[PDB]
């Protein structure tokens, strides 16, 4: 086990904050799972446990697994299919706004600053 | 548009002491309190987003831990549900029970009727497009399931930076049994070079790959999800 | 001998730095090899020339064209059409610039009615 | 966000007193200096990138000058090369030169090679669609070399504004073989109508245009370039 080890490694790493060189490259699951383990997707671990005291060192382990991984933050967002036709166009529009605010924001200013001038 | 953050729901599923266990007179030491707190005889307590006692069922574990994600899925979000323990804690019987029973199938089972009934009800105008994948992965090498003959596959990163194993083998499914029928293959080819399965898992992570693409012909605004439903290898130490 | 003639007439004024009515258009030739006299190109240029005495007047003059050119900077940009993918970057912080510019709004139109 | 700032290089090549200087006893006036460096006779130093000696070979002119642009425009960068100077100074030998013989072929001739030479060892991720042109500009008017048929063509101009021969004869190559039939093609036809050769081009500008676009299928990214080998027409005065 070297993936749980990456595995692992990921999540600590990540339940940081670190963010930085978060071991994904260190297995090839940890690569597959990048999305699913710091990115955009929605994630839920089931831990599986024993109530046995013989299991309870690995239980202990196994928790701490889940509690670590509850502190993780994916940046969760719909996935569009889009030509890029369309991501020009539509960036082009989201350039038309840009423009839009500049005056509007330079409206203001000249009032305040004119208004008052 | 504005995405959101979320933190990573985790859900602590106990299994029932089993004829050993019984037999070695064991006690229980889990002791259960609400929905997602579990104390540990005399030490802080646990707190998850759901905590499943060994009654919880498995129609129960379905909707408290993936019936959101299907739907999530289908609508443009990555979904990935995976269960973590230790060897004969409880990962299998969850990911996957006894998949043609009814009543104990376990999430991939059941993910693969609910995807099917939700498509099913969604308007005409809505075409979907779901393509299945199944591969393992062991002493860090991946082997597709769905053909055996692919034993190292590899691992590259698509369009936008974003791993995926190359060159596995993908099936549109169009039923809940089509899906079914892959997973029954993909079990079966698993034994192709085992000696030991019970071993072999215990240390192979399987990875069963739902790739969903919906299209509104009428408004054309097109979506794909990926989940990722993952059985991992047993985390018992050294 | 036109051709040559527009060159002369942009290399010299490339040269100085005028850019701004730099004469391609005074040829097509001229007009082919625009973006290699100013644009967007790695351009080299071999002047080729003769050892005689007999002929030191052009080498000359060719050795001073050939001066002339070296002090020409063009600027260079791989011409790698964006991805679909690579697109939708562009909006994607262009949407953080648009958002941060509402807040420089909000802040901004908060005093204004205020007063 | 940036495109980067970067000189044309000047290199300047001196051609081996001929037969007929011989004979009359031409002094040799250049004098060098280093390997950028050269005077003549008694006057202030001219500095170029680059300065070629008389036995500076066909091998060394194009390592010392074309051996880059090859890479540069397999990179995505456009790639100019011509010489210039009056008639008679070495021009064609540099750019054309002995196009067959692989001792001394030119510019033109080995760039073809390097071109094929260098995709082979390429990624193979990305095709590759090299187009090639061959015309003349003589009296201010271009003529097709692969078509004697078309004898006023016209310059355009493209969406981002930059200008190009308009309906060229535009030829597919996917060899070194291919791109010099369409050399060895246009030096022939340019004999269309030539009463005596050496004046005309003595007098004339053949422009070779090489479009290089490549696009990895695996990122799908997409690439060009352009190279412009040119041969201009005698510069002597008068
Ligand atoms: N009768 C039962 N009812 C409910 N759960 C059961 C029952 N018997 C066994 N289990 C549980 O026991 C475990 C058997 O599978 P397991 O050994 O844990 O798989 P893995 O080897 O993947 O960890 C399952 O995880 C599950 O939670
Ligand atoms: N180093 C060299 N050795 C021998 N011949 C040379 C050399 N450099 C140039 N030449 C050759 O090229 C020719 C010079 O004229 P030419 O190539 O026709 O140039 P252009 O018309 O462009 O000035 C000479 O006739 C000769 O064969």
């Amino acid at each position: 086990n070297k993936s749980l080890s990456a595995l692992g490694n990921v999540i600590s790493a990540l339940a940081e904050g670190t963010k930085t060189h978060v071991p994904y490259r260190d297995s090839k699951m940890t690569r597959i799972l990048q999305d699913s383990l710091g990115g955009n997707c929605r994630t839920t671990i089931v831990i599986c446990c024993s109530p046995s005291v013989f299991n309870e060192a690995e239980t202990k382990s196994t928790l701490m697994f889940g509690q670590r991984a509850k502190t993780i933050k994916n940046t969760v967002s719909v996935n569009l299919e889009l030509t890029a036709e369309e991501w020009k166009k539509k960036y082009e529009k989201e350039k038309e706004k840009n423009k839009a605010l500049k005056s509007v924001i330079q409206h203001l200013e000249v009032e305040l600053n004119r208004w008052r001038n | 548009a504005d995405p959101a953050e979320c933190s990573i729901k985790v859900m602590c599923r106990f299994r029932p002491l089993n004829e050993a266990e019984i037999l070695r007179g064991d006690k229980f030491i889990p002791k259960f309190k609400g929905e997602e707190t579990v104390v540990i005889g005399q030490g802080k307590p646990y707190v998850f987003d759901r905590v499943l006692p060994p009654n919880t069922t498995q129609e129960q574990v379905y909707n408290a831990c993936a019936k959101q994600i299907v739907k999530d899925v289908l609508e443009g979000y990555n979904g990935t549900i995976f269960a973590y323990g230790q060897t004969s804690s409880g990962k299998t019987h969850t990911m996957e029970g006894k998949l043609h029973d009814p009543q104990l199938m376990g999430i991939i089972p059941r993910i693969a009727h609910d995807i099917f009934d939700h498509i099913y009800s969604m308007d005409e105008n809505l075409e979907f497009h779901i393509k299945v994948s199944y591969f393992e992965i062991y002493l860090d090498k991946i082997r597709d399931l769905l053909d055996v003959s692919k034993t190292n596959l590899a691992v590259h990163e698509d369009k936008n930076r974003v791993p995926y194993v190359k060159g596995c083998t993908e099936r549109f499914v169009s039923s809940p049994e089509e899906v079914m029928d892959v997973i029954d293959e993909g079990k079966a080819n698993r034994h192709v070079a085992v000696t030991n399965m019970n071993e072999h898992s215990s240390r192979s992570h399987s990875i069963f790959l739902i790739n969903i693409k919906q299209e509104n012909v009428e408004t054309e605004k097109k979506l794909s999800g990926k989940l990722y439903l993952v059985d991992l290898a047993g985390s018992e130490k050294v």
